[PDB]
RNA sequence: UUGACGUUAGCGACAGAAGAAGCACCGGCUAACUCCGUGCCAGCAGCCGCGGUAAUACGGAGGGUGCGAGCGUUAAUCGGAAUUACUGGGCGUAAAGCGCAUGCAGGUGGUUUGUUAAGUCAGAUGUGAAAGCCCGGGGCUCAACCUCGGAAUAGCAUUUGAA
RNA sequence: UAGGUGGGAUUAGCUAGUUGGUGAGGUAAGGGCUCACCAAGGCGACGAUCCCUAGCUGGUCUGAGAGGAUGAUCAGCCACAC
């Protein structure tokens, strides 16, 4: 499965911008951000620790567009893995395929990176990867299928992704239309916003 | 800085002639993220000035416990009434492995990464008290070895 | 308790029960309705709650609750049998299973009716 | 009867710890003075002395600073009815590497931290913080 | 000569002395260490051994439906 | 008698050989007294092909130890490739 | 000349959003609330309980929350349960000191020299199947999966030391 | 051969080829394996005997661990074939 349905209603439940709309209109003029979703929305008071831990959690998922027994099982491994849970947690998501294609700018949003990785629009490594979930490592050189450099969407994003800021561990010829995973990113480099430490937090609950 | 935490709200009773005089009390926990905690238990007949009363207590009974960096130096056993408290240095990205009112005292005394466990009474004001006579106990590797006259290397060697 | 008085006899595991000892460990029973009757709560409670005492496989006469509004369960009806306590009724530790063998769905209902036998309302 | 004289003497020192004693006294032997040498060179005592040949008695002088006394803990460990013997690996560390734990190896009586140096393992006698 | 020690605690058997080995074990669950007994029919041709002797026994061929060890030597006979 | 033979592991549609030392009664993916080297008829990329310890295949012969057909070629490859 | 699988994987080309979303829950625990219907009835319920007229607890609806080709229920094991406590509990009054004693087996046992090396400790050798688990890799578009090397198998036997 | 491998003491005695010896027989092979004979041994509170349950292991599940639970699939061993 993958969510199909409202995005902005997400955002107004996590209290915040999940980037699932391209950033061209912002998020305030397009919704009542401020508001939660439905009838009860303009009443907002005390979330218990679980509620607190809960929302950050689901904030990580709907921004990366994963689902809870994937992103468990990322857990698991950022568990696994050697050092900080919380930080191995994010350079998981972050090296995801789809996000990867996102943060070149490929993708305006990281559901359209979606559809071009699984429309078999990206190559790594010159070879046709369409699986979201594909780790992108450290060097690796994620590219658009000559058949889908014409498409108008790519063009659009780039120039979309030009109205952010720029990845320091990714290096983008949009030109060309190829990206480079130069390395992992940092928990620097990502947003502060997220508190890692209670996704972690939850999964020992 | 001081963040402020409330552990606890509880409405109790007093029976008189009449009926029942219901009041609140409000277990609060103060600390600068940094070494300071203090609890505060307040009491009111409303909640509000319940948990001011004890925000005012706690500030001015704040104690400094020797961290190492978001962690602890070493294990350390907390025991008051019938709550008895374990806590374990860990490895960052751990996070606050504790459970209720010690969570919260952790949190503000500035502990990020700790193992924990609550043995026997887990009422709050007990937890609380448990909790940070084990803060109290912790000592640095320098005042260890202060206290022995060697150094810290030789300690730990 | 001393080491030594623990070696002489060490500690005991704890014979445990089951609530439900008639499914005999199984997830379900199928039963023969043997009475389909009400019977009145424990009190503070006050209602006719609608039970059925069943002769299941297993040779077990067991008193079953039948959940959900309205059934359609006569003596002789063969029914599926699951665990549950009924709080309210002392006696009673297995539900019918709604919607299985001869139980039939709970009529009209559109919420929670997975747990109830019905099937999804063409829309 | 008094079957555990290690034990005894830790009790004294705790107890003497806890009476604010400057010094505490008890009959000596070859395993107490051992220890005494070892709490010695860890700085949990101020110095110790046997005195008589007849019946000879130790006497522990107690340190304090800053007016606690210094040792925390002194848990006997091994007792008499539970011999506690760890492999060099298996060493117990007390209060995270910073209290001793007094072990008892085929080349003497060493902290866990010189026993683990030495790849020794023994009887752990006490733990001191 | 993988033999083992042991006391004989019976001599009553014609040409055979019960033995009893003692093991001294750490407790699988409890810690402590612990006497455990080996009792071991072992094979005295002269009926040498006396019971409450202290003799040195080794593994053998059965000799009987019991016996497959067999007395090396007596180590300390009894008083 | 004792024989060198393959041993089917891996997943459906996609064999892996251990090559192995047993007695020829057994079933030929159970009890094995060596295994000796593996054969991937399939290999890719850096994974190896066949790896056989042609010492202990000699070993193995010189105590009457058959070769299957199989490991009788891997034998001649593992030789073409010393 | 030898392929059961087999119209094989893998690749292309078409045409069109086209053929493809449920299930549980929303009184507290526990994330999510309102309105109607009902009126200790009907019903709910893991626990505490809820329902006798403004029911966030019943039934429907709207809205929301969780999860998603699943979602719930039941059964079952461990966990939480330090609630059989070796790690790691208790026994004045909460459950718990035999009415008191003597005492065999058992458990434990003062100081000291020497010796021994059974316990203990260290090392070597043999063994502890393969698979699994774990760590590094390698191969399947990714993943599951397959696979190479290591670690592990906390043991046991023999042996050499320490004391 | 030794050690390990469920539960029950409201199951405490059990055994008389039984335990050992001698000789003979018997077996691929030691051996009460069998028989004759001699002796009265043997086992048991470190639980014999009896009763209930049960294929064992590598493992598997859970657990911070120590444990607890379990023994489908795969592999080793055992037993069985109305
Ligand atoms: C005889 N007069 C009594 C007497 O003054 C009581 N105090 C001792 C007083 O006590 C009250 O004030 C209370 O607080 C209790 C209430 C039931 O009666 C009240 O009125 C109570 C008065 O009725």
């Amino acid at each position: 499965a993958r969510y199909l349905g409202p995005k902005l209603k997400l955002s107004r439940r996590e209290g915040t911008d999940l980037f699932l709309k391209s950033g061209v209109r912002a998020i305030d003029t397009k919704c009542k951000i401020d508001n939660a979703p439905g009838v009860h929305g303009a009443r907002r008071g005390r979330l218990s620790e679980y509620g607190v831990q809960l929302r950050e959690k689901q904030k990580v998922r709907r921004m990366y567009g994963v689902l809870e027994k994937q992103f468990r099982n990322y857990y698991k491994e950022a568990a696994r893995l050697k050092g900080n849970t919380g930080e191995n947690l994010l350079q998981l998501l972050e090296g995801r395929l789809d996000n990867v294609v996102y943060r070149m700018g490929f993708g305006a949003t990281r559901a359209e990176a979606r559809q071009l990785v699984s429309h078999k629009a990206i190559l790594v490594n010159g070879k046709v990867v369409n699986v979201p979930s594909f780790k992108v490592a450290a060097n690796d050189v994620v590219s658009i299928r000559e058949k889908a450099k014409q498409q108008s969407r790519i063009k659009a994003a780039l120039e979309v992704a030009e109205q952010r800021e720029k990845p320091t561990w990714i290096e983008v010829d949009g030109g060309k239309m190829e990206g480079t995973f130069k390395r992992m990113p940092e928990r620097s480099d990502l947003s502060a916003d997220i508190n890692e430490q209670l996704i972690v937090e939850l999964y020992s609950k | 800085d001081l963040q402020e935490k409330l552990i606890a709200v509880n409405r109790v009773s007093k029976t008189v002639k009449g009926g029942r005089i219901m009041s609140f009390t409000a277990l609060t926990v103060v600390g600068d993220g940094n070494g300071r905690v203090g609890f505060g238990y307040g009491k009111a007949r409303e909640v509000p000035a319940a948990i001011q009363k004890a925000m005012e207590k706690a500030r001015r009974n704040m104690t400094t416990i020797a961290l190492n960096e978001g962690t602890l130096h070493h294990p350390v056993k907390g025991r008051h009434s019938g709550s008895k408290v374990y806590m374990q240095p860990a490895a960052e990205g751990t996070g606050v492995i504790a459970g209720g009112a010690m969570r919260a005292v952790l949190e503000v005394a500035g502990v990020h990464n700790v193992l924990s466990k609550a043995y026997g009474s887990t009422n709050p004001i007990n937890i609380v008290r448990a909790t940070i006579d084990a803060l109290g106990s912790m000592k640095s590797p320098e005042m260890v070895a202060a206290k022995r006259g060697l150094t810290v290397e030789s300690i730990s060697e | 308790a001393t080491i030594n008085q623990l070696v002489r006899k060490p500690r005991a595991k704890q014979v445990v029960k089951s609530n439900v000892p008639a499914l005999e460990a199984c997830p379900q029973k199928r039963g023969v309705c043997t009475r389909v009757y009400t019977t009145t709560p424990k009190k503070p409670n006050s209602a006719l709650r609608k039970v059925c005492r069943v002769r299941l496989t297993n040779g077990f006469e067991v008193t079953s609750y039948i959940g959900g509004e309205g059934h359609n369960l006569q003596e002789h009806s063969v029914v599926l049998i699951r665990g549950g306590r009924v709080k309210d009724l002392p006696g009673v530790r297995y539900h019918t299973v709604r919607g299985a063998l001869d139980c039939a769905g709970v009529n009209d209902r559109k919420q929670g009716r997975s747990k109830y036998g019905v099937k999804r309302p063409k829309s | 009867s008094m079957q555990d004289p290690i034990s005894d003497m830790l009790t004294r020192v705790r107890n003497g710890q806890a009476a604010n004693k400057v010094a505490v006294k008890m009959p000596s032997s070859k395993l107490k003075v051992a220890i005494a040498a070892l709490l010695k060179a860890e700085g949990y005592i101020v110095d110790f002395a046997v005195e008589g040949e007849a019946k000879p008695e130790l006497e522990v002088t107690l340190k304090y600073f800053q007016a606690k006394p210094v040792i925390e803990q002194l848990k006997r460990v091994s007792r008499p009815g539970l011999r506690v013997y760890k492999k060099k690996d298996q060493l117990p560390s007390v209060m995270g590497g910073l209290g001793i734990a007094i072990v008892s190896t085929s080349k003497g009586l060493m902290s866990d931290r010189a026993a683990r140096k030495a790849g020794l393992g023994g009887e752990i006698i006490c733990y001191v913080a | 000569k993988r033999t083992q020690q042991g006391r004989v605690v019976s001599d009553k058997m014609d040409k055979s002395i019960t033995v009893a080995i003692e093991r001294f074990v750490k407790h699988p669950i409890y810690g402590k260490y612990v006497k455990r007994t080996t009792k071991v029919h072992a094979h005295d041709e002269n009926n040498e051994c006396g019971l409450g002797d202290t003799v040195e026994i080794a593994e053998c061929r059965p000799l009987s439906k019991t016996k497959s060890w067999t007395l090396v030597k007596v180590l300390e006979k009894a008083k | 008698m004792v024989t060198i033979r393959l041993a089917r592991h891996g997943a459906k549609k996609r064999p892996f050989y251990q090559i192995v030392v047993a007695d020829s009664r057994n079933a030929a993916t159970g009890r094995f007294i060596e295994k000796v080297g593996f054969f991937n008829p399939t290999a890719k990329g850096q994974e190896e092909g066949l790896r056989l310890d042609l010492d202990r295949v000699n070993h193995w012969v010189g105590q009457g130890a058959s070769v299957s057909d199989r490991v009788a070629k891997l034998v001649k490859d593992a030789q073409k490739a010393a």
